[PDB]
RNA sequence: GAUGUCGGCUCAUCACAUCCUGGGGCUGAAGUAGGUCCCAAGGGUAUGGCUGUUCGCCAUUUAAAGUGGUACGCGAGCUGG
RNA sequence: AGCCAGGAUGUUGGCUUAGAAGCAGCCAUCAUUUAAAGAAAGCGUAAUAGCUCACUGGUCGAGUCGGCCUGCGCGGAAGAU
């Protein structure tokens, strides 16, 4: 089991990678094999995306430090968080095509700008190109 | 710091010590220095849990006997022959 | 659907793949030559793993995988048969430069992200077969 | 106690009559009645049913737990309804319903005629399936078990009257 | 099977097993098996117990037998009338008073020390408690 | 049915249940594990 | 200042630690047949060869040929090997 | 406690064997992707598969776990009018 010493450390690591990171992607990960997971881990690390499954009781504490403090109501049910540290967007697209291919889960909500994104309008961070497109 | 609350013994000898033990309490002696030895009664439950910690035998402990506080060290424990209980303790005035 | 390990230029004998693959519903002649026609580039004397994806119409589709981790540590150290008692009996020796050789080839199958992550997953396959890192 | 504290929710068009210990629960799917143990005090109020221990009775909470449990399934009974399914395994085994009688072919001299009690009704979708429908959980259980008893699933082939959900672990016969 | 090599006398007067034990503490090992009851331990018993616990610890660690069967026990056979001398010595015992440490064992985890002592305890005529070493 | 003075849980699926004063071991996985104290 | 001994015969009576028949759990129980245990005392439970023998060996039956108590039941009932 | 989900990759670890692919035996028991998954606690397969556990994320919503000293009980517990 997770002791508070181990509990705090988790809160800290997520709270820290929250500050620097640009776009975070909250989603469901129930009823999917490890073979499919370990695969979206290779697609994540490549696209500069940070992947984690953390306790909703710990994620509500680790996001309290702002700007993602509108994802509270997004920590109900299984949760997977995709912090995009290098270039904003990368996960919100990596998920959008992983969802359509595997048919399981829904992807809870997206976060950016310190403003809320509902389950209906996740096509916003999914239609953005590169950085690296303005030249 | 181990704080042991105690009382000076009103009776002494076999009879008294047995009666004491029955009443879930146990006799103990405080000796050392110029000061005459002190016959004390201790609670069997509270001290037994204390002595479970190894530190009980290394550290200096305070034995509260009627307001007064006596700094002593664990000198010699007399244990129950087969039960996990304590029969008597020698406290050397430190 | 079954997992097997057939040679770089050999695919036909009866004792290894014979009544093990032909019992499901796979052609003993259509697979035997289609497998050796694509594994011709793969070096002689190196076992190569292959997985079969069979459907309800006896048809088949295979994607070949890189040689095993307990397979490439025998040709790099100079041993035909391993140690019966691993870490109790030493059969050979392999340098830090030979560990990355086996790792750069296994890059298509390995779970690791870094070279050091793929090197440590070959370090483990070496200790559990008697071989010592020197 | 955790069972007794959890309340039973009486739905709409479900009448609850409580005469001291005697409870009567009427509905669409029928009517059930029960005599609650003296150690149980039941309270009606609102669209709910609550159970608690009666003063002086030691087994109070233990009794209250069972009381709740029962009434909960009575409520389910006279609304939703219980449905037990049984499948006949093995050569020659057949079954058909003749009103309130399940006629059973189970490899005996005589075919078995099993009279059905009140509120339990049977139908045979196949010659190899018996479906029981009713309001009393204790009774629908009783009847299912009685029919199963005619030929308990044998451990060598799985042959006999088995429950739909039943997982009949089979074993190999002695070697030589 | 424990027994005195030589003795000053052949046979011994019956005596009594009154009083409490001496040797009430784990003085060599990390764990001990202490008598709660009062009785006689025969060498064949002591061995049966020793054997079972030695098997348990997979002969790893150390074991000490705190007791020794030094009392000779005599017996009269069938169709032998009373008197006509003291019966012949047949076996040897150890008089056990409550509190005797019987065995001590160390160099094994407490879990294993408790199990090894559980098995040995089974081949014994008197009730036993598991004990651990102490500081005074 | 093993009738003995010492009735014990023989596996994880074994369960000690007291029926009419008779300490019993009832098991869901092993039938050989079925016991009654007597 | 006498409580007649083994075995048989005749006649028994109880216990159950059950031989058969009855109910049942496990089985290294397919069936048939066994093995083991639990319940159970209602009734039933060979005839011969050999030996004073009980016992035992053997022959041939039987669903079975139970184990014990009863002054090693039973001589003011018989026998007397 | 229950209920939903997952319990992966190197890899079928090495040796052995007609086969040993966690699961006849023997020796070792690291490392990777990790929320977590033993180079595997049990059933199964000729060997595979398949089923489930250790472990972990979700749900739930307030208690839960098993040692210590002790009082009184239960089983262990079959006999002959
Ligand atoms: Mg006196
Ligand atoms: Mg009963
Ligand atoms: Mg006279
Ligand atoms: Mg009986
Ligand atoms: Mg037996
Ligand atoms: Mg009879
Ligand atoms: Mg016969
Ligand atoms: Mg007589
Ligand atoms: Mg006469
Ligand atoms: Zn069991």
């Amino acid at each position: 089991a997770l002791n508070l010493q181990d509990k705090q450390a988790i809160v800290a690591e997520v709270s820290e990678v929250a500050k620097g990171a640009l776009s975070a992607v909250v989603a469901d990960s129930r009823g999917v094999t490890v073979d499919k997971m370990t695969e979206l881990r290779k697609a994540g690390r490549e696209a500069g995306v940070y992947m984690r499954v953390v306790r909703n009781t710990l994620l509500r504490r680790a996001v309290e430090g702002t700007p993602f403090e509108c994802l509270k109501d997004a920590f109900v049910g299984p949760t997977l968080i995709a912090y995009v540290t290098e270039h904003p967007g990368a996960a919100a697209r990596l998920f959008k095509e992983f969802a359509k291919a595997n048919a399981k889960f829904e992807v809870k909500a997206a976060a950016f700008e310190g403003e809320l994104i509902p389950a209906s309008q996740i096509d916003r961070l999914a239609t953005l190109p590169t950085y690296e497109e303005a030249i | 710091m181990f704080t042991i609350n105690a009382e000076v013994r009103k009776e002494q000898g076999k009879g008294a010590s047995r009666r004491l033990r029955a009443a879930n309490k146990f006799p103990a002696i405080i000796y050392g220095g110029k000061e005459a030895p002190l016959a004390i009664e201790l609670d069997h439950d509270k001290v037994m849990n204390m002595q479970a910690k190894a530190e009980f035998y290394s550290e200096v402990l305070t034995i509260v006997v009627d307001g007064k506080e006596i700094k002593v060290k664990a000198q010699d424990v007399q244990r129950h022959p087969y039960k996990p209980k304590l029969q008597h303790i020698d406290f050397v005035r430190a | 659907y079954v997992k097997l390990q057939v040679a770089a230029g050999m695919a036909n004998p009866s004792p290894p793949v014979g009544p093990a693959l032909g019992q499901q519903g796979v052609n003993i002649m259509e697979f035997c030559k289609a497998f050796n026609a694509k594994t011709d580039s793969i070096e002689k004397g190196l076992p190569i793993p292959v997985v079969i994806t069979v459907y309800a119409d006896r048809s088949f589709t295979f994607v070949t995988k890189t040689p095993p981790a307990a397979v490439l540590l025998k040709k790099a150290a100079g041993i035909k048969s391993g140690s019966g008692k691993p870490n109790k009996d030493k059969v050979g020796k392999i340098s830090r430069a030979q560990l990355q050789e086996i790792a750069q080839t296994k890059a298509a199958d390995m779970t690791g992200a870094d070279i050091e992550a793929m090197t440590r997953s070959i370090e483990g396959t070496a200790r559990s077969m008697g071989l010592v890192v020197e | 106690s955790r069972v007794a504290k959890a309340p039973v929710v009486v739905p709409a068009g479900v009448d609850v009559k409580i005469n001291g210990q005697v409870i009567t629960i009427k509905g669409k799917n029928g009517e059930l009645t029960r005599t609650l143990n003296d150690a149980v005090e039941v309270k009606h109020a609102d669209n709910t049913l609550t159970f608690g221990p009666r003063d002086g009775y030691a087994d109070g909470w233990a009794q209250a737990g069972t009381a709740r449990a029962l009434l909960n399934s009575m409520v389910i009974g006279v609304t939703e309804g219980f449905t037990k399914k049984l499948q006949l395994v093995g050569v020659g085994y057949r079954a058909a319903v003749k009103g309130n009688v399940i006629n059973l072919s189970l490899g005996f001299s005589h075919p078995v005629d099993h009279q059905l009690p009140a509120g339990i009704t049977a139908e045979c979708p196949t010659q190899t399936e018996i479906v029981l429908k009713g309001a009393d959980k204790q009774v629908i259980g009783q009847v299912a078990a009685d029919l199963r008893a005619y030929r308990r699933p044998e451990p060598y082939k799985g042959k006999g009257v088995r429950y739909a959900d039943e997982v009949v672990r089979t074993k190999e016969a002695k070697k030589k | 099977m424990l027994q005195p090599k030589r003795t000053k006398f052949r046979k011994m007067h019956k005596g009594r097993n009154r009083g409490l034990a001496q040797g009430t503490d784990v003085s060599f090992g990390s764990f001990g098996l202490k008598a709660v009851g009062r009785g006689r331990l025969t060498a064949r018993q002591i061995e049966a117990a020793r054997r079972a616990m030695t098997r348990a610890v997979k002969r790893q660690g150390k074991i000490w037998i705190r007791v020794f069967p030094d009392k000779p026990i005599t017996e009269k056979p069938l169709a032998v009338r009373m008197g006509k001398g003291k019966g012949n010595v047949e076996y040897w015992v150890a008089l056990i008073q409550p509190g005797k440490v019987l065995y001590e064992m160390d160099g094994v985890p407490e879990e294993l020390a408790r199990e090894a002592f559980k098995l040995a305890a089974a081949k014994l005529p008197i009730k036993t408690t598991f004990v651990t070493k102490t500081v005074m | 049915m093993k009738v003995r003075a010492s009735v014990k849980k023989l596996c994880r699926n074994c369960k000690i249940v007291k029926r009419d004063g008779v300490i019993r071991v009832i098991c869901s996985a092993e039938p050989k594990h079925k016991q009654r104290q007597g």
